[PDB]
């Protein structure tokens, strides 16, 4: 009856054990919006959606920051400073990036909103498997848990760097140190 | 009541609730108030019976104990030295680091961590209004487990309390005195 | 913004212009706005005579303050 | 409470019972006035009320006439005196006429009850019917009225004039 | 001290010197009048007070700000037609007084259309009896003031004369 990572607090209804990474934390209760078409599939959609981004760039960060640019891109240890050096000389690259991003999310809001109505497509599922590493059940959920995990850790992780990029205008293993 | 034996009892401190003497020459646990709407203006969930302003007030003095307990401690290490390891905390004491440290950014992001804490142990605040068995102050926090042994358990609860309205006069005292046991006005 | 957290739609915050309008009579004007929110939202004549003719109020001040505190550069 | 109720408990008259209608002020107010002041002859009406009328209306003939002063002027309060007298002989000339033509009664309140008891099986509209009981309602009474409203409207203007000369010279 | 109009919360029925408590009908209807009236022309006396310091249009300025220093510069044949219209005003409210029906303060004769008041009704005559009492003590506390300090009230408020 109470969750199990707030002791304190009642299990939230919407929760029960499915997803993975549940340890019952909806202390707000937010997991009960049925509203403004947000409800439980929308903000595990958002989440994946979010913890994807976030390893994304927190490994992108990482990666320039530590083997440096590949050839012919700029430098400079900044990667929320280094951006305006790419658009000033690369401005096509930064558009077809953009508007690539923009297509794929247009398919993947229609794809949320088509499996949240006639269900039959978990959250944050694009059938994105090419080299079959979790065809088989009993690993497909390990690997659940640890993309949420990590794709959380990588949320935080991110905001953090592009905080302290913004501010400090410095790299993030320059703030480290 | 057992103090100030002229008034009898304000109406609510029956006893059920730990700590309890009588003290309440004010009347002030009687107020039909819900200050759980001071969280959640409207009643929000139809479920929502009320929380009594008693409740409320046990809830809010055992807040006010453990912070007065930990800040007359963080008050005292800082007139006798002890300073973090790291730079920018030279020893500008106690009257003068909070302003210091709130122009250094850091001050900043207590504030937002000590929120954060406070919005979630509010939301089970909320949950105990709601109607949960959850009691005030019971954040289910006993990680050593020196809290089995119910007679232990609720020799504890009045020892926090009761310290904890020490520690609320002391560093009243403290800062208005600005320390004069280990250091000067 | 802030003026448009009024009214109560889907949750259980705001307010019910039924409730409020039913709340003001007096002992001058009987039972006061009763009946007036089924008028306005069973009527779109009724919703149009008051759009239109405080848009036309609107208008008329719009062009007062228009030439009285010129908002535009060298008009 | 509702203070708008249908005049005398009846709701198809062309009335209501409004705070302004029916309330204590307006009653004593229209009560203590001349044309409603019980104890009052109809001529004692018309006498007040030509004195009033009189002594209000050589106030703007003077004040904004063709021959105006911002000083004090004999023929300017002449000149507005005389406009007021001859205003109130057109107001009589009026009031005359309108008895003449309005009322056939020398002594209301009684034929009333004659023609409902008596009947009234004649050319109706002098024996039955009659309009009003006030005894300014008759050929007679409305005659004094208007015969007191130009009595009083002269005295009115002259001690209004005079009041204006007094309070010009004197302050 | 009766099931009159009047009693509020901090002191319901407030007759601590008992001069309702041997007074008949008509010697209470007497202290009604006196207190609603002695009530209006407080209110109206306050207002006038505050609004004539910090504005006096009527008679070219002049007329000094500071009350009790301007009632002895009123022309004083306007004071002469402010005392006749207020006497006029008394002898309606004379005439008013034998209308049959008659309440003690009710001179808008209410008691025609109100036959078993509410509660709303009573509420508000409290109101109107409140705020004269307050009007009463406040210009009493102005007229004093100004008598001992010579200063009128936004003028003293402004230096700080309390
Ligand atoms: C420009 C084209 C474009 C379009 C049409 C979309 C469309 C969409 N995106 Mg999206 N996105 C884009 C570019 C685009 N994206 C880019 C360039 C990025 C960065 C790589 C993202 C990153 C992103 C994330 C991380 C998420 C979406 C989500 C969504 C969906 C919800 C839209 C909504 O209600 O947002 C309303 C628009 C807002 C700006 C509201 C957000 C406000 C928050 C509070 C800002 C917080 C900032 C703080 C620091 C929708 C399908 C969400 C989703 O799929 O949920 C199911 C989601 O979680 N997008
Ligand atoms: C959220 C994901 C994300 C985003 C938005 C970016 C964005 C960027 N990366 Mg990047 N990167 C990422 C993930 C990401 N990266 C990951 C996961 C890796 C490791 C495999 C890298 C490794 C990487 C290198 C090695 C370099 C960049 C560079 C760049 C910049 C120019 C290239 C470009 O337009 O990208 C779109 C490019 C393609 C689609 C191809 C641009 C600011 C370049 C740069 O200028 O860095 C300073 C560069 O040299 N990235
Ligand atoms: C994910 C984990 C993580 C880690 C390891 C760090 C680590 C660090 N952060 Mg950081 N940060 C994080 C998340 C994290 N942050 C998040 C989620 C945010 C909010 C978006 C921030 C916002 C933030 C700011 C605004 C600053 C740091 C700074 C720092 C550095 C100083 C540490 C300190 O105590 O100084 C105290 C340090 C390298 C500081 C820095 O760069 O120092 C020069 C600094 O100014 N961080
Ligand atoms: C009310 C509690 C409280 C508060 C507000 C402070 C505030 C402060 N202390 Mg401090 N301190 C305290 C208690 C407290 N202390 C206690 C009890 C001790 C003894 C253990 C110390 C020991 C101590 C040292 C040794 C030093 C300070 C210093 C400082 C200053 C720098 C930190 C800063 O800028 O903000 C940073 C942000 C915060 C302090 C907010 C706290 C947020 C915490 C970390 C979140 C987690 C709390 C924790 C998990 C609670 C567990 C309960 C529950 C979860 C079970 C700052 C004025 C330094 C200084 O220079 O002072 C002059 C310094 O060198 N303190
Ligand atoms: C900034 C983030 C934040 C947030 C969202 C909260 C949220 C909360 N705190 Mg809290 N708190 C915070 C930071 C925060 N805290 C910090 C940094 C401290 C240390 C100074 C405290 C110290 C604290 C105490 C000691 C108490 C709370 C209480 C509460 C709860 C009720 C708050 C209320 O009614 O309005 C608060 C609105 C106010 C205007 C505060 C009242 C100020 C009084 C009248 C004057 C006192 C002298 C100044 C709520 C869960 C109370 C609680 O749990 O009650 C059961 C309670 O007793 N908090
Ligand atoms: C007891 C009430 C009272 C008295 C005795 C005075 C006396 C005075 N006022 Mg005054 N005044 C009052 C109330 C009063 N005021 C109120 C309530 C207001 C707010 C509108 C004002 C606003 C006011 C201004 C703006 C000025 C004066 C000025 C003056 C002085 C010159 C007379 C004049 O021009 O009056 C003017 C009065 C008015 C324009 C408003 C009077 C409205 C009355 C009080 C309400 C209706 C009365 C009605 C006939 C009787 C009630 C009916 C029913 C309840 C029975 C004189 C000392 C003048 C002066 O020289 O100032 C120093 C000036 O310029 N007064
Ligand atoms: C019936 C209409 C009427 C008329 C014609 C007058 C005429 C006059 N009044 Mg007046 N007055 C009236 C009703 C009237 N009053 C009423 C109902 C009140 C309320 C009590 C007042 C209160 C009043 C005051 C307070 C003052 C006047 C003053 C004046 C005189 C100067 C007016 C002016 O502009 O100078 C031409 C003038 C003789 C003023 C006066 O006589 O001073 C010289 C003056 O101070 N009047
Ligand atoms: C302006 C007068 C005013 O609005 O006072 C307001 C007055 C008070 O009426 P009520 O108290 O009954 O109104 C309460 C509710 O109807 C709110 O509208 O309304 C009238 O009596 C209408 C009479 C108009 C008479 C025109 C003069
Ligand atoms: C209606 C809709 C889409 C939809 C739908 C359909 C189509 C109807 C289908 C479904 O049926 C429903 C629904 C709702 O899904 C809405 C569209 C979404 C929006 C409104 C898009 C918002 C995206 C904004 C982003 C993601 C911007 C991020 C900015 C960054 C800046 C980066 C910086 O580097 C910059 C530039 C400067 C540097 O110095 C430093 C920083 C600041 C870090 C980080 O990235
Ligand atoms: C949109 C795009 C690029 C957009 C770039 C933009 C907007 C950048 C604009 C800017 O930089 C400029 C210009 C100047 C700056 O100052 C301003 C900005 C704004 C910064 C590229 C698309 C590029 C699109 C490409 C390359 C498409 C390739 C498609 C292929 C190969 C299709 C193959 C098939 O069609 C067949 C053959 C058979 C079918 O049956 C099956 C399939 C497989 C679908
Ligand atoms: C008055 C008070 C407590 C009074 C308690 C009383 C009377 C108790 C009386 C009783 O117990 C007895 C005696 C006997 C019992 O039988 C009866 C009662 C009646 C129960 C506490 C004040 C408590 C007052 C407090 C705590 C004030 C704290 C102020 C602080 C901390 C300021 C912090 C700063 O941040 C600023 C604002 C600016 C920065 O630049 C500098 C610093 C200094 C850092």
């Amino acid at each position: 009856e109470r969750s199990k990572s707030l002791p304190f607090l009642m299990k939230p209804k919407n929760l029960d054990g499915s997803m993975a990474g549940d340890v019952g934390f909806d202390p707000l209760g937010l997991s009960e919006i049925n509203d403004v078409g947000v409800d439980l599939y929308w903000l595990r959609e958002a989440e994946l959606k979010h913890c994807r981004l976030g390893m994304m760039a927190a490994a992108g960060i990482l990666f320039v920051e530590i083997l440096g640019p590949a050839p012919g891109f700029p430098a400079g240890k900044s990667q929320m400073d280094v951006f305006w050096k790419v658009y000033a000389e690369k401005p096509s690259l930064i558009g077809a990036s953009l508007a690539a991003i923009a297509i794929l999310e247009v398919i993947s809001g229609v794809a949320t909103t088509q499996g949240r109505q006639n269900g039959d497509r978990a959250p944050g599922d694009y059938n994105f498997d090419p080299l079959g590493f979790g065809k088989d059940p009993a690993k497909f959920k390990d690997l659940q848990l640890k993309e949420v995990k990590n794709g959380r850790l990588a949320m935080i992780a991110a905001a953090g760097m592009i905080l302290q990029g913004v501010s400090t205008h410095q790299g993030a293993l320059e703030n480290l140190s | 009541s057992k103090a100030v034996p002229f008034l009898e009892a304000p109406k609510a401190l029956d006893g059920s609730l730990p700590a309890d003497v009588g003290f309440d020459p004010l009347g002030l646990s009687d107020i039909g108030f819900d200050f759980t709407y001071l969280m959640v203006p409207t009643k929000w969930d139809e479920s929502r019976t009320g929380l009594s302003a008693l409740k409320w007030f046990r809830e809010a003095e055992i807040k006010h104990g453990r912070f007065a307990m930990l800040a007359v401690l963080g008050w005292v290490a800082v007139d006798m030295g002890l300073r973090l390891p790291v730079a920018k905390y030279a020893g500008y004491n106690a009257v003068q680091a909070h302003d210091v440290f709130v122009k250094s950014g850091d001050m900043t992001v207590g504030l937002l961590a000590i929120g954060f804490l406070e919005v979630v142990m509010g939301a089970a605040i909320y949950e105990m209004s709601k109607g949960s068995d959850r009691a005030a102050g019971e954040f289910s926090f006993d990680p050593l487990g020196l809290g089995k042994d119910p007679s232990k358990y609720a020799r504890y609860q009045v020892s926090e309390i009761k310290n904890g309205r020490l520690a609320m006069l002391a560093f009243g005292g403290i800062a208005t005195q600005a320390v004069l046991t280990n250091s000067g006005f | 913004i802030v003026a448009g957290h009024m009214y109560k739609t889907n949750w259980f915050l705001g307010h019910s212009i039924k409730t409020i309008l039913e709340a003001h009579k007096g002992p001058f004007t009987g039972e006061g706005h009763k009946g007036l929110y089924e008028v306005l939202t069973t009527s779109w004549h009724a919703q149009l005579a008051i759009n239109l003719a405080l848009f036309g109020s609107l208008s008329i001040i719009v062009a007062h303050h228009m030439y009285a505190m010129p908002p535009y550069p060298y008009i | 409470v509702s203070f708008i109720k249908p005049y005398r408990q009846d709701p198809f008259v062309g009335h209501l019972a409004t705070p302004i209608t029916t309330s204590a002020f307006t009653r004593a107010y229209l009560k203590v006035l001349p044309a409603y002041r019980p104890g009052l002859t109809p001529l004692s009406r018309g006498a007040e009320i030509g004195f009033t009328h009189g002594y209000f209306l050589i106030g703007p003939f003077y004040t904004y006439g063709p021959l105006r002063s911002v000083e004090f002027s004999l023929t300017s309060l002449a000149a507005g005196l005389l406009a007021a007298i001859t205003l109130l002989l057109i107001l009589t000339v009026g009031l005359s006429i309108y008895g003449q033509v309005t009322y056939d009664v020398y002594d209301n309140a009684l034929i009333v009850k004659l023609v409902r008891q008596m009947v009234g099986s004649e050319r109706t509209q002098d024996l039955p019917q009659i309009k009003g009981t006030s005894e300014l309602d008759t050929v007679l009474g409305w005659q004094k009225f208007s015969e007191g409203f130009f009595s009083g409207g002269l005295i009115g203007s002259i001690v209004a004039a005079v009041g204006i000369a007094l309070y010009s010279t004197y302050l | 001290l009766d099931g009159m109009i009047g009693s509020s919360a901090p002191f319901k029925n407030f007759d601590p010197l008992g001069f309702a408590a041997k007074a008949d009908q008509k010697t209470l209807n007497k202290y009604r009048e006196s207190e609603l009236k002695h009530g209006r022309v407080a209110m109206l006396a306050v207002l006038g007070w505050i609004v004539q310091e910090f504005w006096h249009p009527l008679y070219d300025g002049k007329l000094s700000s500071n009350p009790l220093k301007a009632l002895t510069e009123v022309p004083l044949i306007g004071w002469a037609q402010i005392f006749v219209a207020i006497n006029v005003i008394e002898y309606l409210q004379n005439k008013i007084k034998e209308l049959p029906g008659y309440r003690p303060g009710d001179y808008l004769g209410t008691w025609e259309w109100v036959e078993q008041s509410d509660e709303g009704w009573d509420s508000y005559q409290t109101k109107e009896l409140n705020n004269g009492r307050l009007a009463m003590v406040a210009i009493a506390g102005l007229i004093v003031q100004d008598l001992i300090t010579g200063q009128a009230a936004l003028e003293q408020i402004t230096a700080g004369n309390t």
